[PDB]
């Protein structure tokens, strides 16, 4: 008996301050570093392993980013902007 | 086994009435020796009748008194059926032993075991003026190997202890001495220790030790002793290597590790008197024997037989042989049954027919 | 447990008053950093990766999982 | 509000307490259960119980003794523990009456429960019971008779008391023989009260009627190797010396020498000391030597060379019994032979009982120590015979100490309850009801005696009550035929001490149990 | 309202203040006082049925199954297995009353329970518990002064012991040994008066040896003006009875001497062995001769002795006792007037004690023997030897006699007495009520609550005796007010009179004063606790 | 002044008087018992006379300590170290008071 | 305390006189040693080991202040700050080996009993800073600042 009493529900995390900004910037930098080498006429291709058993061997930035599953919300925002760049103009995905 | 007492003891019956029957079988074995199955069967039959008697509406006190009256009448009837027996009538004793052995596995070896039992009982008691038999005077020795046909009635004594004095066996005209002290370095009951502060003392220690041992052995030998039995010792060495070497040098059979509880039987059989101090070890305390020889049982072991003794004692030893151990134990039990039959024939010298005749006469 | 014999927990007086004030202060501190021109937005992750970047107090308080009654009072306010 | 039924809990886990109704119910149930269990073993027609141990040994016992039944049971009811302790103390004080006292206490507590059901304060019951106990004790004291002055009458009373004690046991089959045996054994004590002087030897095999009281003494020890097995006109010296590696009691002493020859000299000196001690013992002019401790090989060899019987390891009881039966003195120093008294007997020999051998002393000089050989067909039979014989010997010794005797068969209880009923009729209030319940339990005791026999207990008890009201103060139950008879003529005699102890102990235990209004148990370990 | 605190910070960060704070329990404020008062009330109401002559016994079972039947309040509370701290406080209060006074260990608990019960309804009306404690202290002072006023002095002379007998009888009335009321009271009075420094000094209970043996009857309990010993004569053949014994008390075993320092005696030759054995024999003979030279008829040793000494003592007509305990050695030396000698060399005729009779006592069919050393000249040590039909009544008799001895000790310390049966409590309640009338209003409630709580003892006595509590207590109080007689109390035994002085119901004044003081202090101490912090782990 | 609890009196303590009207107090740190002279002291003798002399010497050592205490005029004896039963009886014979195992404080 | 052998010490007693004289001789030797120490003018004795009961008794008899220091570092620091040599045996100190201090006394600071070796002159080899405070952590921080 005597269950614990608390304001917010269980497993509700919260981080604040300089740590959040540093983490967001680091996540964005990591996302950029993933496809940093896929830019230019001398870019080299990457071989992606699809969850359903397929293989995506591509050089496009948007395909590589959309083949990657991430947890940090900043990385999700970066993947989203890559998709929007792909949909709006058709290229520039790895530059943005 | 076929013995009723052994069967009842070996199996744990777990029920109070059955445990009572087991104790009853023990009591019958103590008093009579055989008939142990019969008493249990009789008790079971009596209680089986009692169940119907109780169902008929009879209190279990009229039943008890009536059973007592019937028991008294039955004792009278059995005594009326009796027949006087004399211990000098060997045929009756042989018939009783054969009847006792008829129900056992050694029934085939009856023409050998029955006279053995009769002679064993007759050789440990006085046929005139004897009211009981001490079966502890008839030692039973079980040795594996051979068949039941190899059972023996050694008139002297047999010892399972091996002769330490290897190389000397079969002493003829033996003069056996049984000592209870130890042939080793001197030692007092008090805490004792020898202090050495000089090499001359270091040599003198073992020089005087060997002198003491040699003096002990010389004192033993001077009495004419040639077979020596040494009682088992724990606190100090009963026989040292030096003492054994000295005794072997003087041609004396040495036999150590004699059990304390066997001293009475050995002394009664041979006629020796135990010696606990060398000062009292004299020739008059030795047991003269015709032959003390260590024999082997065709590679199945070794036995030490001392057969033929001046002024023979009132004891006998039976050696039991067999192919396997189980038949040896059952043969021992059967021989014990025969000995107990002859014993309970010594006291209350009366004889009746068997074969269910007393029971049917009782019933009628 | 006691003479009242109620299947539950009971808090009375300063304890419950402090609990209510603590819950209200927690709710206030959740959104206190998102006030005025120098305020900053927040990310809210919906346990399945859904992200809500918001500055509105109502959105933050509705999306949160709130258990204390006073905190619920402030959220519905 | 009680401790148990309060909103707050005041106890450890496992600790509890029982209030008025619960405590009284638990006490009454336990006491009545104990009394019902122990009864049906009461009176000449009582039956025996089987005590089957649940331990590893799984011992088996058959007994009619109330104390033996009550001590060998695991009872958790505290009132049952009180009754068991009462029975044990009764057995300690006198050898008989454990079943009677337990049954009386149980009946009293049953009547107490009935009275409590009728809205009577337990203190009123206690006061009424105290008055009833006083009246019953006075009546029993006035009813006692004495015959210690007359030798033949006292012997007849002893025979009657032994028979009455043995009538309820397994020995009732040979009651006459066993009564004569017990009376002779007690009379051989020459007025001594110690029952350790009467040794009981149980040998399996043979009928119960084969049991006998030896004319001398029997010892279960052995003799040395070279010593005589038969001594005529024995001169016995009882000793409590070492006779084994006898060392000087200076524990800091040791042998410190520089050669083995000195060690040999020292050990020869030790052997010479033992020889000199044996010579000093022999200087007393003795034929048999009995030592409490062990005798090693050198002293027994010396004794055999001297032609002296040497019996070793006869424990404290053994040497005390030999001293009592032969008149010798248990000595430990032998520097003054003229100051030590030697035992004497006409013959020492070895007898053959069953399959075992024992040392037999015949024609003992004093004989103030007995050995009784019990023969039986079962170990349980032997144990129960020994217990019954112990009961008879205890009662006979008590009667020798105090020769006052009362009449059994319910006569004493009947007159006790008659006096209690007279007092109750003379008393106003509910204490009269309490005394009537006391008398009711007193009647209930011979009622149970008659019930165990299958007779019409109600009619017999009514006849006894009428006879005791009409002045027939010796009327009692005649268990031979199931009618009432004269206890004086029939020789149903009891020790006055036993009956008084039964009454007083039962009343005391009932009073202490009845005073309880709360049972509080700590948490068991 | 429990589990300490649970906030976990207003920023969501962990908030751990006390180790295992999520398992510990806390109770604070008026709820803690109510819980304590209710537990104390439960204990007091359990104990109140064992008050007075008509009180009943509690029957306690320990953790091993052993059963104790008793009426002693301190013993009952000690046997109890409790977790509540207030219950432990009540047990300690009974222990304190037992230690200081030895009687009235049940009245203190009932008084404390009544005081806390009244304090409960006082607290419900909004009174600070410190005010209640102060009012209780003031009323206790008034009651103690009244007790001093209404006390009576009794003679504590050996020539006339009747008031002492009456007081001991009053103490023993509630116990099971009341079937031998006057006998127990008189033996207790004689025991206390025998071992006592007459100049109003202390009574050392170490000089009273209370030992019980099963068998016999409770009426067979007797006072022995000597020492009882569980031992017997060492050799079975020495006489069982010694008359005009000259006892030699010895603390040296009848053995060859043994140095305390570790030592080695070296035997280097046969002559050394002969000298050693001769020395041992001569030492035995010499100690026996030294004992015999003083003219002693009996020898008592503490450390036992061996066979040679035993047979030499028997041969020299010197009955001897061995393995006597140290306390028993001291008691024998005190009673017989003899000194304790550490070795035979110092034994002289002037150090021998004298006893008129030393006897060995049998106990029926039990083979157990015990020694009686009695008929001493001016024995300053005494022994109470108790018999009974079972060990449980023996233990109860032991503690009842201890209560009686403590009461007579209290009379020796101070001879002022008051009359029981609730008369003293009723008079004190009347005095407190009268004092409250002329007192400021606020503490009037506390003083009147104290008076009402004082009135619990006569009500409990009347209830245990089957009478109507309120009616009888009110009638007795009205009679006390009408005619000035503070000796009117509850007629528990239905003797037809309420005058407790005529009924000879007497109890020590210091006992009542100590009861009131202890109850007031414990009630104040309990009333001042407003917070409980238990581990709450419920460990196994 | 000073008051402290009674400390495990030995046999014969109850024979000592329990009140003095002008006592001299012997404050000691001394073990008044029959004991080994030292934990590493061993006695080696080869004569029974020397054995008896050693026993009498131990007794005389204890009695010399007791006599030195007694002749000082003190009637109350207190000690940190144990006071044995022999010393307790000795002081009881002289109408003196002894108390061993008295704590440091 | 009295110095003892390094291998093993056994008091071999062969007569009653030795047994009766051993303890008296040992006590006399202890008294003589303490008297010899006190005869040099020493009034404070500091030891690094345990203190015997007889030695303490004779130090009290001759009015000698005893201080026992468990740490060898503390003993060395005291020798440095006082000017004494740590003698390895219990011999009386020579003039040069004797330490000197302006005042040694037992004092209580707060609730702690301390022994103070105090120099009046503003000199010496070792100086001590006594830090007060309301918390152990605060004093630790102040000690770090002092370092
Ligand atoms: N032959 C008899 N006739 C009548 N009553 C008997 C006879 N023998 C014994 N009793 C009665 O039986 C009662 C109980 O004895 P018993 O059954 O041996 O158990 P216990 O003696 O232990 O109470 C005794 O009070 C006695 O009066
Ligand atoms: N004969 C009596 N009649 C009336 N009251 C009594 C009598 N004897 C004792 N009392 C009262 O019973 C109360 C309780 O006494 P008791 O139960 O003997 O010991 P405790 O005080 O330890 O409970 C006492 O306060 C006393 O006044
Ligand atoms: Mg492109
Ligand atoms: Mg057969
Ligand atoms: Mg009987
Ligand atoms: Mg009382």
């Amino acid at each position: 008996g005597h269950r614990p009493v608390l304001v917010l529900s269980q497993n509700t995390k919260r981080e604040s301050g300089r740590k959040v900004q540093s983490g967001n910037i680091n996540a964005a930098k990591t996302i950029a570093d993933i496809i940093r080498t896929c830019l230019g006429p001398k870019s080299m291709m990457k071989m992606l392993l699809d969850p359903m058993g397929g293989i995506v061997m591509t050089n496009d930035g948007n395909a590589i980013l959309r083949e990657i599953q991430v947890q940090h919300p900043a990385a999700k925002s970066m993947i989203e902007i890559s998709r929007t760049q792909d949909e709006e103009v058709g290229d520039g995905t790895t530059s943005v | 086994t076929n013995d009723g007492a052994t069967i009842l003891k070996q199996m744990q019956v777990l029920h109070p009435a059955a445990r009572m029957l087991v104790e009853l079988s023990k009591a019958q074995d103590i008093e009579a020796g055989d008939g142990t199955t019969s008493v249990v069967i009789i008790a079971g039959s009596l209680l089986d009748s009692c169940t119907k008697l109780l169902q008929k509406g009879i209190h279990p006190t009229i039943i008890s008194e009536s059973f007592q009256k019937a028991l008294e009448k039955g004792i009278e009837i059995l005594t009326d059926m009796s027949r006087p027996v004399e211990l000098s009538d060997r045929e009756t004793l042989l018939n009783s032993a054969t009847t006792s052995l008829n129900s056992k596995v050694v029934s085939q070896y009856s023409s050998l075991l029955s006279p053995m039992s009769v002679n064993a009982v007759m050789k440990v008691i006085d046929p005139a003026t004897a009211t009981s038999v001490d079966l502890r005077d008839i030692k039973i020795v079980k040795k594996l190997g051979g068949t039941i046909d190899d059972c023996e009635l050694v008139e002297g004594l047999v010892l399972t202890q091996k002769v330490s004095n290897s190389g000397i066996t079969r002493v003829e005209k033996a003069k056996i001495g049984l000592i209870q002290f130890c042939l080793s370095a001197p030692k007092t009951d008090m805490d004792n220790q020898i202090v050495v502060s000089d090499y001359a003392q270091m040599d003198r220690v073992l020089r005087e030790e060997r002198a003491y041992i040699l003096n002990l052995v010389k004192q033993i030998k001077k009495t004419g002793c040639n077979v020596l039995l040494i009682q088992k010792s724990i606190l100090r060495d009963a026989l040292s290597d030096l003492a054994l070497h000295f005794l072997n040098k003087m041609k004396i059979m040495v036999i150590k590790d004699i059990e304390r509880e066997d001293i009475e039987f050995i002394c009664k059989t041979i006629g020796t008197k135990p010696v606990a101090h060398i000062d009292q070890f004299t020739a008059d305390m030795l047991g003269s024997a015709e032959l003390a020889e260590e024999v082997n049982l065709n590679g199945s072991g070794k036995l030490l037989k001392i057969t033929g003794c001046a002024s023979p004692g009132k004891t006998v030893t039976i050696v039991v042989r067999g192919s396997n151990k189980l038949v040896i134990e059952e043969a021992e039990r059967s021989i014990h049954d025969a000995l107990c039959v002859i014993r309970c024939l010594v006291k209350k010298r009366a004889l009746i027919a068997g074969g269910g005749a007393p029971e049917i006469e009782l019933a009628l | 447990e006691g003479p009242l014999s109620v299947f539950g927990d009971r808090s009375t007086g300063e304890t419950i008053r402090s609990q209510n004030v603590m819950a209200a202060a927690s709710i206030a501190n959740i959104v206190k950093s998102s006030l005025g021109p120098v305020g900053l937005d927040k990310m809210l992750v919906d346990d399945i990766g859904d992200v809500t970047i918001t500055n509105d107090g109502a959105t933050i308080l509705k999306l949160l999982e709130v258990e204390h009654p006073a905190a619920k009072v402030l959220c519905e306010l | 509000a009680s401790l148990s039924l309060a909103p707050v809990n005041i106890f450890k886990a496992g600790a509890d307490e029982e209030r008025a109704e619960t405590a009284r119910l638990t006490s009454f149930i336990g006491a009545i259960a104990i009394g019902d269990l122990v009864k049906s073993t009461l009176g000449p027609k009582g039956m025996d119980k089987i005590l089957l141990s649940s331990g590893r040994d799984a011992s088996l016992m058959v007994t009619n003794d109330g104390a033996t039944i009550l001590k060998n049971i695991g009872v958790d009811n505290p009132a049952a523990k009180v009754l068991v302790d009462m029975s044990r103390v009764q057995d300690d004080e006198v050898g008989d009456g454990t079943t009677s006292v337990t049954v009386l206490a149980a009946e009293l507590l049953r009547e107490a429960e009935s009275l409590i059901a009728k809205k009577i304060h337990p203190q009123t019951i206690i006061a009424g019971w105290r008055e009833a106990t006083k009246a019953a004790r006075e009546a029993l004291l006035s009813s006692a008779v004495d015959h210690g002055s007359d030798e033949v009458k006292f012997r007849q009373d002893l025979m009657n008391i032994a028979g009455t004690t043995l009538s309820s046991k397994l020995l009732t089959h040979h009651k006459d023989h066993f009564t004569k045996l017990a009376v002779e054994a007690v009379l051989r004590l020459k007025g001594s009260g110690n029952l350790e002087a009467i040794h009981i030897i149980k040998k399996l095999g043979g009928s119960l009627a084969d049991s006998y009281l030896d004319e001398g003494f029997l010892l279960d020890k052995k003799i040395g190797v070279n010593q005589p097995k038969r001594i005529e006109n024995a001169k016995i010296l009882i000793a409590n010396t070492g006779m084994d590696t006898d060392k000087i009691k200076i524990f800091g002493s040791r042998v410190r020498v520089d050669s083995t020859a000195k060690v040999a000299e020292i050990e020869h000196a030790e052997k010479e000391k033992m020889k000199e001690k044996v010579e000093r013992i022999l200087k007393h002019g003795i034929n048999c030597f009995i030592n409490r401790q062990l005798i090693y090989n050198y002293p027994e060899q010396l004794f055999g060379a001297a032609g002296v019987m040497a019996i070793e390891h006869a424990d404290f009881a053994g040497v005390e019994r030999l001293a009592l039966v032969t008149g010798g003195e248990i000595a430990s120093t032998f520097d003054h032979p003229e100051l030590v008294k030697l035992g004497s007997c006409k013959l020492i020999e070895e007898v053959m009982i069953g399959e075992d051998k024992l040392i037999h002393f015949s024609g003992v000089a004093l004989g103030e120590a007995c050995t009784i050989v019990l023969r039986g067909a079962t170990q349980q039979i032997l144990d129960e015979a020994e217990r019954s014989l112990h009961d008879a010997l205890c009662v006979l010794a008590q009667t020798v100490k105090d020769s006052r005797t009362v009449y059994g068969g319910g006569c004493s209880e009947m007159l006790m309850a008659h006096a209690v009923t007279q007092l109750a009729n003379r008393t106003p209030g509910k204490e009269a009801v309490a005394m009537e319940s006391y008398a009711k339990a007193l009647r209930m005791l011979p009622t149970i005696i008659a019930d165990n026999a299958g007779y019409d207990s109600a009619d017999l008890v009514a006849q006894l009550r009428a006879a005791h009201s009409e002045g027939n103060t010796t009327a009692g139950l005649d268990m031979r035929e199931g009618t009432i008879g004269d206890m004086a003529i029939l020789g149903i005699t009891e020790s006055f001490q036993v009956k008084r102890q039964v009454l007083l102990s039962a009343a005391e235990a009932a009073e202490v149990i009845l005073r309880v209004d709360n049972i509080i148990k700590a948490a068991p370990r | 309202a429990s589990m300490g605190t649970l906030a976990f910070d207003e920023y969501g960060r962990p908030f751990l203040i006390i180790k295992d704070q999520d398992r510990k329990s806390r109770l604070m404020g008026l709820e803690a006082l109510k819980s304590h008062i209710m537990a104390a009330k439960a204990v007091a109401n359990t104990m109140r049925t064992s008050l007075g002559p008509n009180g009943l016994d509690k029957m306690m079972v320990d953790k091993d199954g052993d059963v104790t039947v008793t009426n002693d309040g301190a013993t009952i509370l000690s046997m109890m297995d409790v977790d509540h701290q207030i219950a432990k406080l009540m047990v300690e209060l009974s222990k304190s009353q037992d230690d200081e006074i030895g009687d009235g260990t049940t009245g203190v608990v009932v008084l404390a329970g009544a005081l806390l019960e009244e304090a409960e309804q006082l607290l419900d009306r909004g009174i600070h518990p410190i005010r209640i404690a102060d009012g209780y202290e003031q009323a206790a002072r008034v009651a103690i002064e009244h007790l001093d006023k209404i006390s009576d002095s009794v003679l504590v002379d050996i020539k006339d012991t009747e008031p002492l007998i009456q007081t001991a009888k009053t103490t023993l009335g509630s116990k099971v040994v009341n079937s031998c009321h006057r006998q127990m009271a008189e033996i207790a009075v004689n025991a206390v008066l025998t071992v006592a420094d007459m100049e109003r000094r202390d009574v050392d209970f170490e000089l009273i040896k209370v030992e019980g043996k099963v068998g016999g009857r409770l009426e067979d309990t007797k006072l022995i003006k000597g020492v009882i010993v569980d031992k017997d004569f060492s050799h079975p053949q020495m006489p069982k009875k010694v008359e005009d014994a000259k006892i030699a008390i010895l603390t040296c075993p009848f053995e060859p001497p043994k140095p305390k320092t570790k030592h080695k005696l070296d035997v280097t030759s046969v002559e050394d062995y002969k000298a050693l054995q001769k020395y041992e024999k001569e030492k035995f003979e010499e100690m026996i001769q030294q004992i015999k030279e003083t003219g002693a008829n009996l020898a008592i040793c503490q450390w036992g002795f061996d066979d040679e000494a035993n047979h030499l003592l028997l041969q020299n007509n010197l009955p001897a006792v061995r393995w006597v305990g140290g306390p028993e050695i001291e008691l024998i030396a005190i009673a017989t007037g003899g000194r304790i000698v550490p070795r035979f060399s110092e034994l002289t005729a002037e150090k021998l004690g004298f006893a008129g009779l030393v006897q060995e006592i049998s106990f029926g069919t039990t083979k157990d023997k015990m020694l009686v050393i009695e008929q001493c000249k001016n024995s300053r040590a005494v022994t109470i030897f108790i018999r009974g039909g079972n060990k449980m009544i023996i233990e109860e008799a032991k503690r009842s006699l201890h209560d009686a001895l403590c009461v007579i000790r209290n009379l020796i310390r101070d001879n002022r007495v008051v009359y029981g049966g609730g008369a003293a409590e009723i008079s004190c309640a009347l005095a407190v009520s009268q004092e409250a009338d002329k007192c400021p209003t606020l503490e009037q409630y506390a003083m009147r609550a104290f008076a009402d709580a004082l009135e619990v003892i006569p009500m409990a006595l009347s209830e245990n005796s089957g009478m109507n509590p309120i009616q009888t207590m009110t009638e007795v109080r009205a009679r006390q007010v009408k005619e000035m007689n503070p000796a009117l109390g509850i007629d528990c035994l239905h003797k037809g009179t309420n005058d407790m002085k005529q009924q000879h119901v007497i109890e020590t004044l210091i006992g009542k004063k100590q009861q009131i003081s202890l109850a007031t202090q414990m009630v104040r101490m309990i009333l001042k606790i407003d917070d409980i912090r238990k581990p709450g782990e419920s460990e196994e | 002044g000073v008051a402290f609890k009674k400390t495990f009196s030995y046999a014969g303590f109850e024979m000592q008087p329990k009140k003095y009207h002008n006592p001299k107090i012997a404050l000691l740190n001394v073990e008044l018992e029959l004991k080994a002279e030292k934990d590493n002291a061993e006695i080696r003798v080869h004569t029974v006379e020397d054995y008896q002399a050693i026993v009498d010497a131990e007794w005389n050592i204890l009695y010399d300590k007791l006599e030195k205490i007694h002749h000082s005029g003190a009637k109350v004896v207190l000690s940190k170290l144990p006071i044995g039963d022999v010393a307790t009886q000795y002081f009881a014979d002289r109408d003196m008071f002894c108390a061993g195992r008295v704590p440091e404080e | 305390d009295g110095m003892i052998t390094e291998t093993k010490g056994t008091v071999l007693i062969k007569t009653a006189e030795e047994l009766m004289n051993f303890s008296k001789g040992e006590e006399n030797l202890m008294d003589a040693q303490v008297k010899a120490i006190a005869d040099t003018g020493a009034n404070v004795v500091v030891t690094g080991g345990k203190v015997a009961d007889m030695a303490l008794h004779y130090a009290n008899k001759y009015n000698i202040m005893l201080v026992r220091l468990n740490s060898k570092w503390d003993l060395r620091r005291l020798c440095k700050t006082v000017g004494a040599t740590a003698l390895p045996r219990l011999t009386p100190p020579v003039l040069e080996e004797m330490g000197h201090c302006d005042s040694v006394y037992l004092s209580e600071v707060g609730d702690t009993q301390v022994v103070v070796f105090k120099h009046e002159k503003e000199d010496g080899a070792i100086s001590t800073i006594v830090l007060r405070g309301s918390t152990d952590n605060l004093m630790d921080d102040i000690e770090r600042a002092v370092d």
